[PDB]
Parts: structure tokens; C-alpha cells; sequence
């Protein structure tokens, strides 16, 4: 059914603060999580820390990194499958590395006795003394042929000592001692000819073609974890077309059991902010040869004539998957965009130049380029901005932030830590989804008066706008607008920065 | 510990370190910043 | 590929003499393996030979066997009856009153291989002499959602036929020797099984996408595909040309995606069909959407706001029951250039049918068809005003697609006409299907059109026989050699020319 | 034998006829014509 989900850290081998602070995060991140949308990296956990909360993890889409841990036992006893929608050091779905103490003793017990499927990628085990029994699991079953050819992993005996495995174990396989805590094959103990996985350690009563790990039954409804699309209680390869062909009339008919395709789940309707293709699937962008003329309240599109009205990718995607901030090197690629088809990261390093990525400091004047962006299909993050300027100008004509993608999976607009006197997004009229966070902006007023409850439309959108200037401390600088504008705040002082106007007005300004 | 190259690797006053055990270079980011180079402020927490 | 035949669909009617009627029924099903349409066996006498029905492996529509005096019907190899259509409504298989005045008719019906009846119900009534079939428990042959509506009462007579080999299960048996026992594979299957099984064991059942039974337990080991046929496998839906990408929330190119054409999945669409973006070969673009082909293929986009007209064409939709354009609803052909279907100009229209309550057609209403540029299906004309000598209404007819054809063969058929000449000086293409022009007493010129160019599909022939004559028409008409280049002519007049000379023109060839 | 109704029913000189055996009407179409009402001319054959 429905499982609790977490983004999943994704900053491998990096240490967040102190062994403890690092810990507090790992805990804050995965506590209660049942599915890990991104990655599961457990590193730097110490000698006597409680990683009990990991017993709730049933699946991880990306990969599982476990390296540099002194802790002794890791509770990932309930992990079932590792999709491997991403890799560590390339070609690694599960990378367990250097888990030793200066005393040569760290990780010892890895109860992953349910990890039965690793859809993609290879597993690597190297330099982890104390690791016991794990060196007995035959992965020819946990991993899939296509990779057990690139998976490096040898185990070394340690100075300590650990019991063996109960005589109930298969060909040895056992993630520890417990009770029947032995690797239970469901891929090899299968019969000559069976679709895919099996639960019958031999019988021809095996699992449905669409199932990873195993299946309580032989049907499509009785399965440990779905391999591809999860449609309600069933596992699907593709989801019910809104239109089925009719072999008799050589024409197309509508399908009652037809659903839309959102991610891996199969919805009845697409989220109000995603694009719905006539096909019947929810996407985050229309072709390079199309528009987005939302119609019956639902966004849709029609192909144009070849290259259409500018569609820039936006930091962090395709031609930018490696860049972490709009900067000189390639800001040029935003010359005449009216829509950024991704996110926008304006970071500090951009303005000071990263000598690590070989990029010259961004010319403040260049941000004027963006002054033509009208909408951002994803999220707009800004942790920096030119000094001698008090206004998010480049985004004066931004009118919509779709929030198809958000920061930390949560924020769609994030203006944090600037010295700007005000926002100035006086054109913004929509924040489709995601939360707005505006804080740490020393001398920024007016913000606490936006009535965002109108500027955006989706259940759950919050607004953490804290620690800025000071209301009862900014009225003194006359920095307000309450008089000529209206209840719906302002984006600045001037009569053109109003959110709503008293007595209809013209000139994109009011008076 | 990190080479002149990785000098500037970690942002937001983070310190680069050499994981001898895994022969790599990582960041010991100051509290509050996440990401391999500590690029993002942890918005979903404080300030 | 299995040999396929159209299959007669003219229930209970008799085609001429009991013999003539046989010969036909023979000419149609001789060698067939798959009856795309219907299988109707009626009026076959006491000593005729219906052995050729031994090759029919499956019938798409329904199987009607009624009013026969023959004793043995060799539908031994019939395996499945789709039931795409029904007889008398709610019947995919109907064996009716097969007796001779002496209460002696159909006796044995060796359908030992009939195992599936996808859609519809079965019905047996008034068939003295029918043997064994009385024992067949169809609960296995038919689908649950139909047995409730399937009537069949067997009877007795002053005769008798041998019992059934005890080897037969619950007594069930269609015949005698040849282990004609009811090979049952449904009610005899492990509680938890996809669909039909080839065995009793929970490890002996077939793929959830098969009919009758299976040799193996896979998708490639099936007796007959339940829905679609992908190469040598049975599929429910066919490989999309596009697969959604969970991780990227975007659409990726076809895995091993195929286009849909009927129940078969082709790698490409028959050039004369419409290819949707979805990846299907359809005979007509829905909504108010154009049919502008671009990639050389006939895709079809929509046209801003209220597009244009959509003339269905005889035999479909509002005219599935109309059997020829006639005064009653000819009005629905006022202003349109594309007939989205077929066109039957039948003698009954012109003479008025007193059975359907439709007034004879006014010959001055075929000028209504002067606006038709193209015809997606086929053009059938078995009648045409006498006080006329040219197929005029179809002067501007430029193309006939042939997505559908008479008998499943001809896209252009003009026979039994008193016209001196066709008069199709616009026609430039006949996508597919054969063209037949015969029984046209004083019709000429036709024998020179060199159609090999007029149409574009493998194997298109042209039966133009017994019209007027080449050596006899030469007198009062015929030949055009002069103004009309060595190509030929759709008439004598310069305009009727097929190809002028030296670019010369002005609508004609002066 | 066919009702004033079914008069005309069988086109192309086909003769109408009552199938008392099933309580139904049908046509004994002329040689060369097919169809519940002999409405079509069996093209694929001759002339
Ligand atoms: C003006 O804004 C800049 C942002 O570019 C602030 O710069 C600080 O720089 C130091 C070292 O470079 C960083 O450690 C801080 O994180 C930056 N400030 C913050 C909290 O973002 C600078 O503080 C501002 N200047 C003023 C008015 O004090
Ligand atoms: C998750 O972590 C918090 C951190 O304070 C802790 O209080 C809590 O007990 C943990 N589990 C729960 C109950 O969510
Ligand atoms: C392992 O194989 C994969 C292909 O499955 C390849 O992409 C990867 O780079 C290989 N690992 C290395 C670096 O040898
Ligand atoms: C046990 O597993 C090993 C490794 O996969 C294999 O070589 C061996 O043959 C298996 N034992 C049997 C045949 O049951
Ligand atoms: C910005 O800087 C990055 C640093 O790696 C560079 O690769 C990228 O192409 C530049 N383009 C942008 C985001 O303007
Ligand atoms: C975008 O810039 C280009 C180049 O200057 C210009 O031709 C175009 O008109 C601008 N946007 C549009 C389509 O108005
Ligand atoms: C019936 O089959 C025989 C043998 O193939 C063939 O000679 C005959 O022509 C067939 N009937 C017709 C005329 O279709
Ligand atoms: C019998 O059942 C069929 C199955 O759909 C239905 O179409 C029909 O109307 C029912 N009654 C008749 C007409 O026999
Ligand atoms: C021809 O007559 C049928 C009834 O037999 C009627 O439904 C139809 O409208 C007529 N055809 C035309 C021209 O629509």
C-alpha cells in the first residue's frame, strides 16, 4: 500500500559536521522512513550509536553506501530491494567500504537477510574486518547476471571471532545467526522454466513475471516488491492505457481501467502541476518541439514548427547535470529564455569563481540576462546575490514557479542569506507547489506580508520565512507599503510592487 | 592534507580531508550545510 | 502465415440451387484455416462432401449450421470461435433445425478440438440425429458470463448411434473413435491458475493470455492467442512505441515497440492506413482531426476549433444498416470531399425498396457526390441512371484508399452498367485492392488505362472483362490515340486524356 | 409465400421464402448473387 518516504542523502563520503552532528542528520533523515527515494549512505557512525531506526527501510531506489563506520552492527535487516537507480563509484548498487576501528574492529554484523533483489548495479565489499557471515551469501541470486561480472568483493578474516551458521542454512548462505536468518534463495532454487523469481525452493509454483525478491503467492497482487509500476495493489509492466485498440474495428476505444503514469505508481489523475500527455502519462516537460497551452484546467501541449520559443534546461539537468550554479562558464546558455525547464541555483561560489571547477567569477552584470525568464518549471534556489544591489532584479518578470522539482524535495522558492533590502519578484503570481523559505536576510523587509496563501495552490504548502529584518523594527525605516497597495502585501516600496491593487489600475503599477 | 588542487574543494568554510582508508578526498562541512562540496544550505532545518 | 478467407455472412439465405449453394460454400472455404468473418453451413444435402471444412482452425465471428441434411460435418480441427459477431444475437455457435422431413439429418459433428468460445452463447435446437454432442459440458467451452444466456435442448428420434469410449471423462464426447473425447481445459484446472490449463496440476496451467489450451506454460506455447498476436507470442497489448520513464518522469522510445494492425502486431503500418502517434494502424482519424500525412505516412493532426465535415460512408455508423446510398439519407452527403468509408450505388436505391420504407432516388441527387475528392474504403456501383453515359458524380474522385474492400478484394467495382464510359478523369490513385469493371455492354476505353500506375500495393490485379469490345467499339467511339498520349484515356474527349502532349493543356489537351 | 411486408425484400430477382422449420424468412437468391438479400453481386468470380 502506502509507505513512508524520504529523499535520502546523496553526498557520499562527505562528513556533515562532527561524528555526532553527522549522526543527528542520518537519524533526522531516515527516522521512520520505509522507502528511500534517492540514496542511503550510512558513514561515520560510531562505536556505540543507535542505528536501530534503520529497521524501517524496506527499499532504496538508488544505492546503499556503507563506508567508514566504527559502529558494530547495522540493522538493515528489513531492506528488500535496491533498485540501483544510481551508482557509487560507477557500477555499485551496494558499496560497503573500510568499516574498521583504529583498533581493527568496526562493522561486524550486517543483518541484511531480506535484501533479495538488486535490480541494477554491482555490489562491492572491501576492507571491512569483523564482517561476519556476509562472506557466505551467494549473490548470484541477490544480484542479476548483467553485473555480477563487474562486482568486486572479497572478504578477509579478522582478529576477533564470530559463531557460525545454524545447520538450517542453504549452501552456507547466512547474514548472521539468528533463526533461519540464512540467505533464502528465490532466483536459483527455481524450476527449469519459470517467468522470473520463485518462492518455491523447487516447486513449479513460482512468482509472477513482474516481481522482485519474491511473492507470497503466484499472482500479480501477491508480491514482496514490484519490479516496475505499482498500480494500486498490483504490479504492472506498463499502466492501463486510457485508450485500447480495437482489433475488430481497427479504431481506438477508451479504457475504463485506464490510469495515468506518475513515477512508478499509477494514478487516476495527474498532480495539478505536471504535464498530461494525450498518451496518458504525467511528465515534467513537453517536447523541444512543443508548447504547454493548459486547457481544461490541466496542462497539455501541441507541437510547434521545429525549434520552439526557447526552452533552456536549467542548472542540474542534461547539459548541466554536473554544474551546481549559474556562472560565467556557461550562463551564456540563458540568453533568451522565457522558461527554465529545470531548477536555478544561484550560489556564492558562482560570484567568487570555483578554482576547483575552473570557472571565472560571474560578472554581476550578467544576471541581467535572466531578466527575461517568465517561469521555472522546477525550483528556484538563491543562496547568494551581488553585494552593491538590493533587489532580486534578474527575476523581475518571473511570473510562475511550477515546483515540479524542489530543494531537498521540499522547497520550490528559497531566498536565504542575502543582504537585499527586498525581494522584488513583483511579477510572481504563482508557486504551483513546494514550500517557500525566506530567511537569514539581515535587512529584508516587506516579506512577512505576502499572503502567499494565494500566490500558490496545493495542499500542504508552508512558508518558513524567518530571522530577517524586523517588523516592529522596519516600520521605523518607513520600509513598508501598507496604504497604497492592499491586504495582499508587496514585493517592495514602490506602487508597482503591490501584490493586489486597491481600485483597479494600469501600467503594471498602481496609483 | 588535501592537495593544492582540491584547495577550494569544500565551500562554506568546510575543510577538505584525505580518506587514506579509501584513498579519496571528502569534505568535513560545517554544521548546517550538506552536499559533497557543502554547496547547499540545509533549508529544511534552520534559518 | 495461416490461410485466411473472408467467410460468408449472409445467414439463412440460399444461393441458388442446393448445388450452386454448395459449390460456393466450397469455393469460399476450400483451404481456409482462419475465417476472418463468418462460417455459415446451411442447405448442404445428404451425400455432399464437406470434407474441406477440416482445415478451418478458428472462426472470428460466429458459426451457424442450420437446415442441412448432410450427416457429417468435419469441423474437427476447429479450435476457437472468437465470437466477434453473434447470430440472432447472443450466439457465437448456432446449430439449428438440421433435419430432413423424415427426421433424419445431421448426425455426427466431430468438433473434438473446439475448446474455446470467447464471446457469445451456444444454441442447439431441432437437430434430430445429432450424436454425442448431447454429452459435451460446455461449461468448459463457453465463458461464465454467457452460459446464463445460452439455450440448447437436444432431442431423440427413431434411430441411434454408438456410445462413447469410456476413456472420455464425464461421458463428454463429440464423436466415436479417434479419441473424439472432449479435451477439457478450464473446469479442470488448479484453483490458482492464470486462465486455461493443459493439465490438472497447479504447475500444468497455461499463460493468462491463451485460448483452448497450450503446449507449454509460456506465452510462446499457445494453441491460439486470446487477443493479440505478436510475432510468435500472445500479447494483451502490443509493445508501445514509447515507454514511460519512472525515474525521469519522461517518455522514452519504443522498447521493441510495434504498431497495431487488427489482432496482429506489425513493425510498420500498411501504407494506406493511418498511423496514430500512439502506435496503431487505424482506418480513420477520429474527432475533428485532419489526415495530413507527412513522413510519407498518413499521420493525422487536429484542426483548430470546429474543423470540417466527416462523411461516414455506407456500411458504418449511422449506416451500418443502410445497404446503399438512397434518397432517404443521401442528404448526409451534401458537402464533403472525403467519404470516410464505403459507397454502394445499388439498383434498389434507384427503384426504391418497399421493405425499408425508402422512396426511390432522384438521379438528380448524385450530383451531390460531385464534391467527393477521396474515398477511404471501396466504391461499389451495380446500378446507375440509364439516361447518362458517364460516371459523373465521381468526376473529381481523385483517390480510393481501399482500407476496406468488397468481399475483401475489390476497392473499385463497376459492373452491370449501360454506360459508354467510366468518366473518372480525376482518379490518380487506388492505394490497394483489386479493381473490377465488367458486365458493361457499351463500355469502352477502360482496357487501356494501364492501372499498374493508378494504384500502389503488392498484387493488385484488375478484372475488366466482357464490356463492349476493342475491335467493335473502334467504330462508334473507343480509341483516343492522338490528343491522348500512349498512356490511354478515360474517354474520347481531350479532357478524358490520361496524359497530354508536350505539357499542353488548359484543363484539356489542346 | 412472404407477407405483403417482405415484398421487395429479396432484391436481384431472388425469390423470397418461408422457413417454417425455424419460423423465419430468407431468400433463394439467383445464381451469382450473395447476401442476406442478394444485395451484392459476387464480384470475385466472373463478369
Ligand atoms: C552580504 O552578503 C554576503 C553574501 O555574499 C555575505 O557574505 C558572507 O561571507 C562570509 C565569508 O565569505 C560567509 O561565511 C557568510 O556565509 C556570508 N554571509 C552569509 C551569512 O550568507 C555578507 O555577510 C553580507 N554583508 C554584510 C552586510 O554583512
Ligand atoms: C526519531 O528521531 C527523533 C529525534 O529527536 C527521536 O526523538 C525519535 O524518538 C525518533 N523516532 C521517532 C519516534 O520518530
Ligand atoms: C562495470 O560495468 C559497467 C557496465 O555494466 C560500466 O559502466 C562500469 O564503468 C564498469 N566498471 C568499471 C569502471 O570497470
Ligand atoms: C550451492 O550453491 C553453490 C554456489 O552457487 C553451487 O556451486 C552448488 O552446486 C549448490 N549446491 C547444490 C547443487 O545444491
Ligand atoms: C557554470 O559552472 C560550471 C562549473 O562546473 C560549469 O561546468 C558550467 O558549464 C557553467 N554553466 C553555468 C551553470 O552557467
Ligand atoms: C530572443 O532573442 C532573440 C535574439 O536577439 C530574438 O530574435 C527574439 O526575438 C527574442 N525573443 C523573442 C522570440 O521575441
Ligand atoms: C477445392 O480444392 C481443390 C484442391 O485444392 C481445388 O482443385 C479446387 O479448385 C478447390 N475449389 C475451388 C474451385 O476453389
Ligand atoms: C443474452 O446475452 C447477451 C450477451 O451479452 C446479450 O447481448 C443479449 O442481449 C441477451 N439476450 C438476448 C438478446 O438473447
Ligand atoms: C438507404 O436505406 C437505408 C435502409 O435500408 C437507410 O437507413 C439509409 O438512410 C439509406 N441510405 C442512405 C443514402 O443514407
Amino acid at each position: 500500500e502506502e509507505k513512508k518516504v524520504c529523499q535520502g542523502t546523496s553526498n557520499k563520503l562527505t562528513q556533515l559536521g562532527t561524528f555526532e552532528d553527522h549522526f543527528l542528520s542520518l537519524q533526522r533523515m531516515f527516522n521512520n522512513c520505509e522507502v528511500v527515494l534517492g540514496n542511503l549512505e550510512i558513514t561515520y557512525v560510531q562505536r556505540n550509536y543507535d542505528l536501530s531506526f534503520l529497521k524501517t527501510i524496506q527499499e532504496v531506489a538508488g544505492y546503499v553506501l556503507i563506508a567508514l563506520n566504527t559502529v558494530e552492527r547495522i540493522p538493515l535487516e528489513n531492506l528488500q530491494i535496491i533498485r540501483g537507480n544510481m551508482y557509487y563509484e560507477n557500477s555499485y548498487a551496494l558499496a560497503v567500504l573500510s568499516n574498521y576501528d583504529a583498533n581493527k574492529t568496526g562493522l561486524k554484523e550486517l543483518p541484511m537477510r531480506n535484501l533479495q533483489e538488486i535490480l541494477h548495479g554491482a555490489v562491492r565489499f572491501s576492507n571491512n574486518p569483523a564482517l561476519c557471515n556476509v562472506e557466505s551469501i551467494q549473490w548470484r541470486d541477490i544480484v542479476s547476471s548483467d553485473f555480477l561480472s563487474n562486482m568486486s568483493m572479497d572478504f578477509q578474516n579478522h582478529l576477533g571471532s564470530c559463531q557460525k551458521c545454524d545447520p538450517s542454512c542453504p549452501n552456507g548462505s547466512c547474514w548472521g545467526a539468528g533463526e533461519e536468518n540464512c540467505q533464502k534463495l528465490t532466483k536459483i532454487i527455481c524450476a527449469q522454466q519459470c517467468s522470473g523469481r520463485c518462492r518455491g525452493k523447487s516447486p513449479s509454483d513460482c512468482c509472477h513475471n513482474q516481481c522482485a525478491a519474491g511473492c507470497t503467492g503466484p499472482r500479480e497482487s501477491d508480491c514482496l516488491v514490484c519490479r516496475k509500476f505499482r498500480d494500486e495493489a498490483t504490479c504492472k509492466d506498463t499502466c492501463p492505457p486510457l485508450m485500447l485498440y480495437n482489433p475488430t474495428t481497427y479504431q481506438m476505444d477508451v479504457n475504463p481501467e485506464g490510469k495515468y503514469s506518475f513515477g512508478a505508481t499509477c494514478v487516476k489523475k495527474c498532480p495539478r502541476n505536471y504535464v498530461v500527455t494525450d498518451h496518458g502519462s504525467c511528465v515534467r516537460a513537453c517536447g523541444a518541439d512543443s508548447y504547454e497551452m493548459e486547457e481544461d484546467g490541466v496542462r497539455k501541449c501541441k507541437k510547434c514548427e521545429g525549434p520552439c520559443r526557447k526552452v533552456c534546461n536549467g542548472i542540474g539537468i542534461g547539459e548541466f547535470k554536473d554544474s551546481l550554479s549559474i556562472n560565467a562558464t556557461n550562463i551564456k546558455h540563458f540568453k533568451n529564455c522565457t522558461s527554465i525547464s529545470g531548477d536555478l541555483h544561484i550560489l556564492p561560489v558562482a560570484f567568487r569563481g570555483d578554482s576547483f571547477t575552473h570557472t571565472p567569477p560571474l560578472d554581476p552584470q550578467e544576471l541581467d540576462i535572466l531578466k527575461t525568464v517568465k517561469e521555472i518549471t522546477g525550483f528556484l534556489l538563491i543562496q547568494a546575490w551581488p553585494e552593491n544591489r538590493t533587489d532580486l532584479h534578474a527575476f523581475e518578470n518571473l511570473e510562475i514557479i511550477r515546483g515540479r522539482t524542489k530543494q531537498h524535495g521540499q522547497f520550490s522558492l528559497a531566498v536565504v542569506s542575502l543582504n537585499i533590502t527586498s525581494l522584488g519578484l513583483r511579477s510572481l503570481k504563482e508557486i504551483s507547489d513546494g514550500d517557500v523559505i525566506i530567511s537569514g536576510n539581515k535587512n529584508l523587509c516587506y516579506a512577512n506580508t505576502i499572503n502567499w496563501k494565494k500566490l500558490f495552490g496545493t495542499s500542504g504548502q508552508k512558508t518558513k520565512i524567518i530571522s530577517n529584518r524586523g517588523e516592529n523594527s522596519c516600520k521605523a525605516t518607513g520600509q513598508v507599503c501598507h496604504a497604497l497597495c492592499s491586504p495582499e502585501g508587496c514585493w517592495g516600496p514602490e506602487p508597482r510592487d503591490c501584490v493586489s491593487c486597491r481600485n483597479v489600475s494600469r501600467g503594471r503599477e498602481c496609483v | 592534507e588535501c592537495p593544492l588542487s582540491h584547495d577550494g574543494y569544500c565551500l562554506h568554510d568546510g575543510v577538505c580531508m584525505y580518506i587514506e582508508a579509501l584513498d579519496k578526498y571528502a569534505c568535513n562541512c560545517v554544521v548546517g550545510y550538506i552536499g559533497e562540496r557543502c554547496q547547499y544550505r540545509d533549508l529544511k532545518w534552520w534559518e
